[PDB]
């Protein structure tokens, strides 16, 4: 827009036949059998799927002619070569570097950009478990061999973290005092906050801005959240009251460093990583991939409605909590609408009775579920981040707001719009009467169910179901404006 | 019980201006216009489709608040240039922005950011360092100039921070000069006490009401309290809006005697109403054909012409939202009071407190501050004040229940073109 | 003539519709109208003699009509005197500024346009040092830096040390002055402790007698200000940037991907700490010393000064917008070559 | 014309000219995407298949647009609320795919080709009166000629029309249409032209309506690829638009609910002939290398799974077969058990616990050397296909078929070709869109 010469029309021209260009030659790379793993007006990336350096000109070769064909003066070189690559995001990833010496034989050079970890309070287990990950991964062996290497490192470092083998130097967290540790409004949250206050309470050398503090998480027996048990070497040392704790320096230390750079290999996951540490896998549970199996339009109920919180409401009389998640409870005969029965088979009373309180109830959860929407909560998507903000910053990269702890990744919504609307449909859901009589329901029970005895329940649910469709109608996320689409 | 049994009933816990008799008569609304300000932007009238924010969309509004403020304090302040606040400066540059937290606890003088506009900063963050500065009041989504150096590149260092310029107050017109002086009672919510849902305060306030005919009565929410004992443990028989319904019944048929304006304002505890600011008006009530010209459901915030007076009002609590907010070098309520008015937003706090919903479309459009008012109703949970903060009469009637006991009132009295006296005078009153 | 008033760009009359062509800078006027595209030679018919000096140049001339300025062809580039700058600085945790501590300067007095860089890359070279305020030197501060045998100048203030620097600068007269964020940093602070200290003849720095400092960058940037003017200025973090991809563009990191060598960063604690040891004083100065050292030779290794000489002539601008990157008017020249030599009205520039 | 309904939708075909300027849901949007595009495939599918003319296309595109509810006949009763509905449907959802087929020149073509084949087909079910209709409601001034005027030039309309007889000419009605819009018909001399006017029988006027409408749709995808970056930055519609030439239009297999009881001795058996080419490989790999790699592990397994195995049936399976060689009990429990575990789960990124579909074998993960997963006739050479067809001795005219069809890169419709030969059924009565399909069908023909 500075330019002397802009001129908007001929710039918007020249961008869309950029796009037509790009996207042509992601078909053309595609018909050949091969993969464009990345594509930007700058550089192309792909997947050439050999083995062979001379393949690999060939089919450089190759791709060079068939783009030339549709675009002459369009003239393409070939910048380099990975062996393997480990790719999160363009600047983001690892890989084998090829340089070719001439008559078929190449020298290969690690290269790594984008994988330093901006925060520098990490022991030095998840430090040496990362490294030997990114080893592992830089390597020229195959896949399989590669996931058996990590996983036996992965057992072995947990078997030997729980079985007291880890030098207790290894467990040391450094971490700088940027302030004095008073003056820290989340000092709370912060341990080493935590071990600068102890330490000026001792009465030794106070600790002001620029100080290193080292401290161990150590579990004391408190139920106290890992950031107000840390405690210092000697301190760990001395007690005899204070034990390492594994569980935290296994989760929060080598578990995010591990993940980083095993997620990304089809068949690991977080829960597999934690697995293979000896952890709780129920702590740790594409768009192009969903297109090709169905798409967010074909999804089942259950799946569609997966993350959503169920409908939890107490009996008045017995107190026992009753947990919707369906319009009819039961098979057969025996199928009765939810709000008939009483969870509690001692407990005779009808939620249907007090539908004036399961009306206040949703109502409530309603609010809930918005207040949590409204609160924009912000967490960095690095795993050695994991910033949580409530404040949005104007500094956007192209894919959001760019994290103000790393200055290197995207702050991603807690509880995003979609999040909203699918709750909002799950409630609807849960007293959708015609829809679960058509879909949900077999046919000897929508027999049973489409007949009288139930008009009541019938009504009393249509009625429930009318306040979801009156808060879904205000929400924008529901509404989709054609004029605006198509001017 | 202990609200039935009160002694100090009536008594004046605080005054105002000219000395007025023990006892306040109105014209009843007889000769009284009240309306919604005219200004450029349309006022909030009907509900607006919400839970859709797109963080592009909140990047934009808040660059732009910031952008049309310090466009407005250049062009009073004669500044020439403003400059990215990120970049290194070795002599005293001016930079524009808005303040912030480092961290997500409350704002300390340790703590403070600048975060600048997209047009000259491309929306960059630095480190404020307030070692330079004798005196100063900030607090986080406050938009700010200040004269400075960033010798490091990596923090800034104010050494004059420009003061706030407030809006210029109404010119009222002729029209209304032969009018006389009209009476506002005003009153906040919770109206029941906390053990009970029979609106009992209500009920006195509305006897103080056809007592003393004022001319106009704005009662602010909360109607039915989200926290409300009773509300939060499921022990009510009836739905949320039928109760709503028979406290606005209440209302307005018992002010049938007074023939007096009802100017009704929503809040953001208000359980039966969309939980999201800038709050739509109320529109489950139909008033009867006898009561459709008296009753005004307005949105919050909402600027309201009296006879030409301008009457700023919102339910939110923004002194208790804002004190937990600022710093200071060195009254409290008045520095946060004269910050509201700086800023011309009805609120201008940024990140909002962890109990109002803000829809930033919807902030942008109907938040900003047409003019200075002549009085700004300000309930607040912090005590009751009647203070002149450059020229406007800020009340806080406090709330018309306080937990167990009974609350205060405000009753004012406004005429346009008075003495600038808009204000003759003002008291909160025990209920 | 340029000394009448300037029409407004908005004028229109009964008879016209627009007017073309009024914010046109004289410079500008001057390249396009003498077919002067880049750096190349001259020659100059019935040249004067200034009444009086208005440059630091060793000669001086003056044409009156632009018509006596000619493009001489195909005739070779003359080696040009290259000056390699670092500075140590400290901040004043009091005055909240950066006072600077000790400079390091190499130079190479015929450097190459055309021709491959030499080796060295440097012919002579001179550094000053200072005392940081009530920081007393060390006892034999004056017998090690003899010892050393070098060119190490000891000034007892800020002040001095700067008349020092000027002068130098005048003296040796450099074409082209190299360093690391030479732009954002060094130029800022050399003329903001120029004014603070009250120095003289702050233009020494550039080639003209300038007697008002230009002003702050604002929105045109730190680069657009022209403190050295007549001196191209090369900044290695933006020719590396447009030359060459580095995980980062700090002096450490070039030097690491482009040298393949590892660079010592004294932390700033200890910059004001080496004046304990009359031997920790000379690893600070050497290294500065070093510093510049790197900074030529990554200006040597990216080959940054003929690739500007190229793509000056390429494109028929000034050298030094050239090497100031970023907004700077570069390809716009082309361009604004192109249609004129094709009778075009090229539009005017923004304002 | 019940609650808001008016004058919009006057006949069942149209130019799509006027954009809809309503509001719609997003479960409106998403289904009425879908359809159509579950119509153009069936459309294309049947293109490829049949002759455009003959009558299987015609009564299987009656089919499709019954089962998918779009506006195929007309109604000579009155403009009936469910027809309404049912023309807004079609008319928003071509706009929709309209977004969606766009952003490149393959696409664009596609899109043109499905829409005019639907036209000309809907067209082709118009009686004489509903298309003078037409004709008039979009001022194409088209008109019909009368008898007495044909009877007058009975001669010439003879011997203009080409394989025209004289009593089935009788049988038959002209139009007028100024000759500038017959340029096609004109050109070659193929119809009689009388004072500025061309003669056009009751088969060759589509022809110029086709013409018409394709200028126009054309015009009309380039303005839309040049308004596309308002529509990018929804989020909502950016996974859909965006990918919706890649969408699978199938049935679900990842709940199997009642997909019976398999028996671990019967899949050798199925891999015979009920198992499809791509999974057919995989078995024959397993059974011969006694491993997998990484892809063909979840390719079948996941195949599995959709024909019934259970996880403990799994579990079973692949441990006898890697313990078959470099794999011993301990080593499948610690590396590989966890995979198939997590492929009989429902945590996940959905392409772990769903059965692959066609298209997800065809359009990714393609094989390279010493894989073999992915689909035969896409990730095979042809030549080799041959052989492997030969070897499975199928009749060479099939082959050659399957070929041809493979040489058009209509990979699906050479499978279903395969299996029509396979189990020697002439009609399959089904689209082949997934493996466990595929199986599925062959157990109903037992
Ligand atoms: S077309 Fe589908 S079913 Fe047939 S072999 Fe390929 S992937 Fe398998
Ligand atoms: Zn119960
Ligand atoms: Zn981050």
């Amino acid at each position: 827009s500075y330019s002397r010469f802009y001129a908007k029309p001929l710039a918007a021209l020249v961008t869309h036949q950029g796009r037509e260009i790009l996207l042509h030659t992601k078909e053309m790379v595609q018909k050949m059998n091969l993969e464009v793993i990345y594509g930007d007006t700058d550089s192309i990336m792909i997947n050439t799927n050999c083995n062979n350096l001379e393949e690999v000109f060939k089919l450089g070769n190759r791709v060079k002619s068939e783009i030339n064909k549709s675009y002459k003066l369009l003239e393409i070189d070939i910048d380099g070569i990975f062996k393997s690559l480990l790719l999160l995001k363009k600047k983001k990833y690892a890989a084998l570097t090829v340089e070719p010496t001439g008559d078929g034989k190449y020298v290969t050079k690690q290269e790594l950009k984008g994988l330093d970890i901006v925060r520098r309070d990490w022991c030095e287990l998840a430090k040496q478990a990362g490294n030997y990950v990114i080893s592992q991964i830089l390597s020229d062996q195959p896949r399989d061999s590669i996931v058996e290497n990590i996983q036996k490192k992965l057992t072995e470092i947990g078997e030997n973290v729980t079985n007291g083998t880890v030098p207790i130097t290894q467990y040391e967290i450094n971490k700088a005092l940027t302030k004095d540790p008073q003056d820290y409004p989340d000092k709370k949250s912060l341990p080493h906050v935590h071990v600068a206050l102890w330490i000026n309470s001792q009465g030794g050398r106070k600790v002001k801005a620029g100080d290193t503090i080292s401290y161990v998480i150590c579990q004391d027996g408190s139920n106290l959240s890992a950031s107000q048990r840390a405690y210092a070497q000697e301190q760990l040392q001395k007690q005899e009251n204070l034990s390492i704790d594994t569980q935290y320096y296994l989760s929060q230390q080598v578990h995010p460093v591990v993940a980083r750079i095993c997620e990304p290999i089809d068949g690991i996951d977080s829960a597999l990583i934690a697995m293979w540490l000896g952890l709780d896998p129920s702590q740790f549970r594409d768009e192009e991939n969903d297109a090709l199996l169905g798409g967010p339009s074909q999804l089942t109920d259950e799946e569609k409605y997966r993350d959503c919180e169920r409908f939890k409401f107490f009996c008045p009389k017995c107190g026992t909590e009753n947990i919707y998640d369906n319009v009819f409870d039961g098979s057969g005969l025996q199928i009765e609408p939810g709000l008939k029965r009483c969870s509690k088979p001692e407990c005779d009373a009808s939620p249907l009775d007090y539908v004036i309180q399961v009306h206040n109830k949703l109502l409530l959860d309603i609010r809930r579920y918005i207040k949590k929407y409204y609160s924009g909560w912000l967490v960095c998507e690095e795993k050695t981040c994991q910033n949580r903000t409530r404040r949005l910053p104007l500094s956007f990269s192209r894919n959001g707001p760019i994290c103000q702890a790393c200055s290197k990744a995207t702050l991603r919504s807690e509880y995003p719009e979609k999040a909203l609307y699918t709750q909002l449909c799950f409630y609807r859901f849960i007293f959708d009467w015609d829809y679960a009589l058509e879909k949900v329901v077999s046919e000897q029970e929508r027999g049973h169910l489409k007949k009288k005895l139930f008009q009541e329940s019938e009504n009393q649910y249509k009625k429930l179901k009318s306040t979801v469709d009156q808060v879904l109608s205000r929400s924008g996320y529901s509404e989709v404006n054609l004029s605006k689409l198509f001017q | 019980q202990k609200y039935g049994s009160r002694t100090n009933r009536g008594e004046v816990v605080t005054t105002y201006g000219e000395l007025q008799g023990t006892t306040w008569n109105g014209g009843s609304g007889s000769n009284t216009n009240v309306e919604l300000f005219t200004s450029l932007d349309e006022p909030l009238t009907k509900m607006y489709k919400f839970m859709f924010q797109k963080l592009m969309d909140i990047r934009e509004v808040v660059s732009i608040k910031i952008e049309e403020l310090g466009a407005s304090l250049k062009d009073h302040f004669q500044i020439d240039e403003f400059t990215s606040v990120s970049l290194p400066a070795q002599e005293t540059v001016t930079v524009l922005g808005q303040i912030g937290c480092d961290s997500n606890g409350k704002l300390n003088s340790k703590s403070v950011i600048l975060e600048g506009d997209r047009e000259h900063s491309a929306g960059m963050q630095v480190p404020v360092d307030l070692s330079e500065l004798k005196d100063y009041s900030l607090f986080p989504g406050q938009v700010v100039i200040m004269e400075g150096t960033n010798s490091t590149g990596r923090r800034f260092v104010p050494t004059k921070l420009y003061e706030g310029v407030p809006l210029p107050f109404h010119q009222p017109s002729k029209e209304f000069e032969e009018c006389p002086q009209q009476m506002v009672i005003t009153a906040c919510g919770p109206f029941t006490t906390s053990d009970t849902i029979t609106y009992d305060a209500l009920k006195d306030l509305i006897d103080i009401v056809n007592r003393d005919r004022p001319d106009i009565c704005i009662l602010l929410g909360p109607f039915l309290d989200a926290k409300h004992e009773q509300i939060e443990n499921l022990q009510l028989t009836v739905t949320f809006e039928d109760v709503f319904k028979r406290c606005l019944k209440m209302i307005i048929e018992g002010t049938r005697p007074s023939g007096c304006h009802l100017v009704i304002v929503p809040s953001l505890r208000d359980v039966h109403h969309d939980p999201v600011y800038p709050q739509p008006p109320f529109s489950c009530f139909e008033p009867a054909k006898e009561d459709k010209e008296r009753v005004h459901f307005v949105a919050d915030p909402c600027t309201l012409s009296v006879n030409g007076v301008v009457i700023g009002m919102t339910s939110t609590d923004l002194l208790f939202h804002m004190g937990a907010e600022e710093i200071s070098s060195s009254d409290r309520f008045s520095r946060i009071l004269r910050h509201i008015l700086t800023q011309r937003s009805y609120y201008p706090l940024y990140p909002p407190n962890e109990e109002i919903n803000i829809d930033y479309e919807a902030l942008y459009s109907y938040t900003p501050m047409p003019v200075t008012p002549d009085v700004f109703i300000v309930p607040s949970e912090l005590r009751y004040f009647i203070k002149d903060v450059t020229g406007c009469i800020c009340i806080n009637p406090g709330r018309l229940t306080k937990g167990l006991v009974g609350g205060t009132y405000a009753r004012f009295l406004v005429k346009s073109g008075a003495m600038r006296s808009t204000c003759i005078s003002a008291q909160v009153v025990r209920v | 003539s340029a000394d009448s008033p300037q029409l407004p760009q908005d004028l229109k009359g009964e008879t016209f519709s627009h007017v073309f062509g009024t914010n046109t800078s004289s410079l500008e006027l001057f390249l396009l109208s003498r077919k002067i595209k880049g750096p190349s030679w001259l020659e100059i018919k019935s040249p004067q003699l200034s009444s009086q000096p208005m440059s630091w140049c060793k000669v001086e001339a003056v044409v009156t009509r632009p018509d006596q300025v000619s493009v001489v062809k195909d005739l070779a580039p003359p080696p040009v005197v290259v000056l390699s700058l670092s500075m140590k600085t400290v901040q004043n945790a009091k005055t909240h500024q950066n006072e600077i501590v000790a400079i390091a300067a190499l130079v190479h007095h015929t450097f190459p346009l055309d021709k491959a860089p030499p080796q060295p890359p440097f012919q002579t070279h001179f550094c000053v040092l200072s005392k940081l305020n009530d920081c007393i030197f060390p006892y034999d501060y004056n017998e090690a830096v003899k010892q050393k045998n070098a060119n190490i100048e000891i000034a007892l203030t800020e002040r001095t040390l700067l008349g020092f620097f000027l002068a130098k600068i005048h003296k040796i007269d450099p074409d082209v002055i190299v360093g690391h964020d030479i732009y954002g940093f060094d130029l800022e602070v050399l003329l903001q402790r120029i004014n603070s200290c009250k120095v003289p003849f702050w233009s020494k720095i550039g080639r003209l007698r300038r007697s008002v400092m230009p002003k702050l960058g604002g929105r045109s940037g730190f680069a657009e200000r022209n403190a050295a003017c007549g001196r191209i200025i090369c900044d290695i973090e933006i020719s590396a940037k447009e030359l060459i991809r580095c995980k980062s563009y700090h002096l450490s990191e070039l030097v690491h991907q482009i040298l393949k060598a590892e660079r010592v960063v004294i932390p700033p604690e200890n910059i004001r700490n080496a004046y304990n040891d009359s031997v920790h004083l000379l690893y600070m100065l050497e290294n500065t010393w070093i510093d510049a050292k790197f900074i030529l030779q990554i200006m040597c290794e990216l080959n940054v000064l003929p690739l500007a000489l190229q793509i000056t002539n390429i494109a028929g601008n000034v050298m030094s917008r050239t090497l100031m990157g970023g907004r700077s008017e570069r390809n716009e020249y082309l361009l604004l070559h192109a249609f004129t030599e094709n009778n075009f009205i090229v539009p005017d520039k923004p304002v | 014309t019940g609650d808001r309904k008016g004058d919009l939708y006057p006949s069942s075909l149209q130019f799509y000219q006027h954009p809809p300027t309503e509001n719609i849901s997003l479960i409106e949007f998403e289904t009425f995407a879908i359809e159509r595009l579950k119509l153009l495939k069936a459309v294309e599918n049947l293109g490829v298949s049949y002759v455009k003319n003959s009558e299987e296309y015609s009564k299987k595109l009656e089919l499709e647009l019954r089962k998918l509810k779009f506006p195929y006949r007309p109604l000579h009763e009155e403009i009936s609320d469910d027809v309404y509905d049912l023309r807004r449907k079609d008319h928003i959802s071509h706009f929709i795919l309209r977004l969606a087929y766009c952003q490149s020149e393959d696409l664009r073509r596609w899109f043109i080709q499905q829409e005019m084949d639907l036209f000309k087909f809907r067209f082709g079910l118009l009686t004489k009166e509903s298309v003078q209709e037409f004709l008039k409601l979009n001022d194409l001034q088209y008109v019909a000629i009368s008898e007495d005027e044909k009877n007058m030039h009975k001669e010439d309309l003879m011997n203009s029309s080409f394989g025209l007889s004289l009593t089935k000419m009788e049988d038959t009605e002209f139009y007028k249409v100024p000759f500038q819009a017959a340029l096609d018909l004109v050109r070659p001399r193929k119809v009689f032209l009388w004072r500025g006017f061309a003669f056009i029988p009751h088969k060759d006027i589509v022809s110029i309506v086709l013409n018409d409408f394709r200028a126009k749709l054309s015009k009309a995808l380039a303005l839309s690829a040049r308004s596309l970056p308002v529509v990018q930055s929804d989020e909502r519609l950016q996974p859909l638009l965006n990918h919706l030439s890649h969408s699978y239009i199938g049935q679900d297999f990842s709940s199997q609910s009642n997909t019976g009881k398999i028996s671990l001795e019967q899949i050798d058996g199925f891999a015979a002939k009920s198992f499809p080419l791509c999974m057919r490989q995989l078995h024959k790999s397993l059974r011969e290398n006694h491993h997998l790699r990484h892809g063909g592990r979840m390719q079948y397994g996941l195949f599995l799974k959709g024909i019934g195995l259970t996880l403990e049936q799994a579990l079973q399976f692949w441990r006898l077969e890697f313990t078959k060689g470099k794999v011993d009990s301990e080593k499948f429990d610690k590396v590989y058990a966890y995979s198939i575990r997590h492929n009989y789960g429902k945590e996940g990124k959905r392409t772990d616990y769903t059965p692959y579909s066609c298209m997800k074998v065809i359009l990714s993960n393609p094989p390279s050397q010493g894989d073999y997963h992915g689909c035969p006739f896409r990730h095979s050479d042809p030549e080799l296909l041959k052989q492997k067809l030969q070897s499975f001795k199928v009749p060479s005219s099939g082959i050659n078929q399957i070929l041809e069809l493979v040489k058009g890169m209509h990979y699906q419709l050479a499978c279903q070709k395969y299996f029509e030969l396979t189990h020697s059924v002439d009609d399959c009565g089904f689209s082949l869109n997934h493996p466990n399909q595929y199986f599925a069908e062959s157990q109903k023909l037992l």
